[PDB]
């Protein structure tokens, strides 16, 4: 409880030891690193490869074991570039900045409906249908199936955090189940009646079953992670209000901003390697089949990169976190979700000039979750 | 008949847990090696361990168990 409401406190202590840290948490041993340089060059480092979250032969989970083991996140060469090359055309610069449109008016419907009532849940009026509803949007699912993928999509999310347990893992086999056969019924619609989404770009070379887990992989990214970072955002800039007067009265600064925010209560805490071969890095060395944590929240408070790193500063500039990734697996996605969250902050605090808060974290270790986030305005 | 007794309970685990017959489950017998737990069967052990007999074992003491009989030996303490 004490890690989930400050793990800023723990991750400097790993630090002052070493950037690189032998130990073990939650029953997991392995290296954790809390470095930015360090990150960094592990990212970068193709020898230090993905791997599944799950033990490679195991079918204890057989269902849960196959979606996650199709997925481009926890693929090697050469079947991660293939995977993501075909994904990737939804995602392009000019394909995310078409979505603006759509996203600027779920924004305004969405505070529409909140407007008179002076108050509102972040998270649930507002924070998640956002992104539920553009992900659906993006990858061709029906308004009526919306729900049904929120659900998935919570659970799914446990069964590769830290936190997992036996039950969490028997629930998402099930609910792996319901959403491959799901997406196997959308592609055989869109396979007869191509439509103007991902799902008919994919079957435009992917297996109708590699092209089911990708749309699973896209929602639940869609929904867990662009979520969290509207509402990390909104409370931090609530808990300074001194640089949110200065957004409010600029909403320019809404890229930088955002950026910072992305630095400072970073969605993503936690990735992970597997080290290939024998490696060594930052005067250790890592050996072959050893795990390697990389603490995605604690790197972007490396006081050697930001200066005053536990300061929240929106004009810091240039802002280079690791809060997408780094190297061959970076961010898919970062480009859509920089845009929702752009477009729903700058409304946000242009439609309710008086907001205030009136807070608890979901028990995951490998992301920075609110449980909720009440807040009062006019 | 009987009530369950530390050594059952703990075989009754590791038995539902890897799928072998809790006769089968001998107390010299390694997890790894003999039972053949993999990287998840030996962190999920451990859950249902803390869980079965209410207690919370560090990483560090989780490490020295790898038979049967140090789970075992390590229950009647603690
Ligand atoms: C709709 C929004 C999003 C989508 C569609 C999306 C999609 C993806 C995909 C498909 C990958 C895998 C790329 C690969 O393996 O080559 C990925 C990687 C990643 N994403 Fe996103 N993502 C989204 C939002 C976010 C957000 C908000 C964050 C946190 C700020 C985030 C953090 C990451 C990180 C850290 C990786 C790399 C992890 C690693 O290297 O192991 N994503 N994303
Ligand atoms: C009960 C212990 C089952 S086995 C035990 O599992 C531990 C946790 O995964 C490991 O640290 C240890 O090396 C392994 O022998």
């Amino acid at each position: 409880s004490e890690f989930l409401k400050n793990p800023y406190s723990f991750y400097d202590t790993l630090r002052a030891v070493h950037p690189i840290y032998k130990g073990s948490f939650l029953k997991y041993p392995g290296w954790y690193v809390t470095g930015y340089e360090e990150t960094a060059a592990i990212l970068k480092d193709a020898r230090f490869k993905v791997r599944t979250p799950l033990p490679e032969s195991s079918t204890k989970y057989q269902d849960l074991s196959h979606v996650q083991n199709q997925m481009m996140l926890f693929q090697n060469q050469p079947d991660h570039r293939r995977l993501r090359t075909l994904a990737s055309g939804a995602f392009t610069p000019r394909t995310t900045e078409s979505y603006q449109p759509y996203i600027i008016e779920t924004v305004h419907h969405l505070l529409d409906q909140v407007q008179g009532k002076k108050k509102m849940e972040v998270i649930s009026d507002f924070a998640f249908p956002l992104a539920s509803f553009v992900i659906a949007n993006i990858i061709g699912v029906p308004e009526e199936d919306r729900e049904q993928l929120k659900e998935w999509a919570a659970s799914l999310i446990q069964t590769i955090d830290f936190t997992r347990s036996r039950k969490a893992l028997t629930e998402g086999n099930i609910m792996a189940v319901q959403a491959m056969a799901y997406f196997k019924e959308l592609i055989q619609k869109r396979k007869r009646h191509p439509q103007q989404d991902m799902i008919s770009m994919l079957l435009k070379k992917l297996t109708e079953e590699e092209a089911a887990s990708t749309c699973i992989l896209l929602a639940i990214a869609g929904h867990e992670t662009t979520v969290n970072l509207i509402s990390n955002s909104v409370l931090c800039l609530l808990q300074h209000p001194e640089q949110l007067l200065k957004l409010r009265e600029n909403p320019d600064l809404i890229g930088t901003a955002v950026e910072e925010c992305l630095r400072y209560e970073s969605p993503t805490q936690m990735t992970a390697r597997v080290a290939s071969e024998d490696i060594d890095i930052c005067g250790v060395t890592i050996r072959q089949g050893e795990q390697v944590y990389l603490l995605l929240g604690a790197a972007n408070r490396d006081p050697s990169i930001f200066t005053n790193p536990d300061v929240f500063d929106i004009t810091r500039s240039p802002n280079p976190h690791l809060s997408f990734g780094h190297g061959h697996h970076v961010c898919l996605g970062s480009s859509l979700a920089r845009l929702e969250a752009q477009i729903a902050i700058n409304t946000l605090l242009q439609r309710m000039p008086s907001l205030n808060l009136a807070w608890r974290y979901r028990p995951l270790f490998g992301f920075r979750a609110l449980e909720e986030l009440p807040v009062t305005f006019e | 008949s009987h009530m369950s007794t530390i050594e059952e309970r703990v075989k009754k685990i590791i038995g539902e847990q890897l799928g072998v017959k809790q006769e089968e489950v001998t107390n010299n017998a390694s997890f790894v090696e003999d039972l053949g737990a993999d990287s998840l069967d030996t962190v999920e052990l451990v859950m249902a361990l803390e869980e079965e007999f209410d207690t919370e074992i560090p990483d560090e003491e989780a490490e020295k168990i790898t038979t049967v009989q140090a789970a075992i030996d390590y229950i009647n303490g603690h």
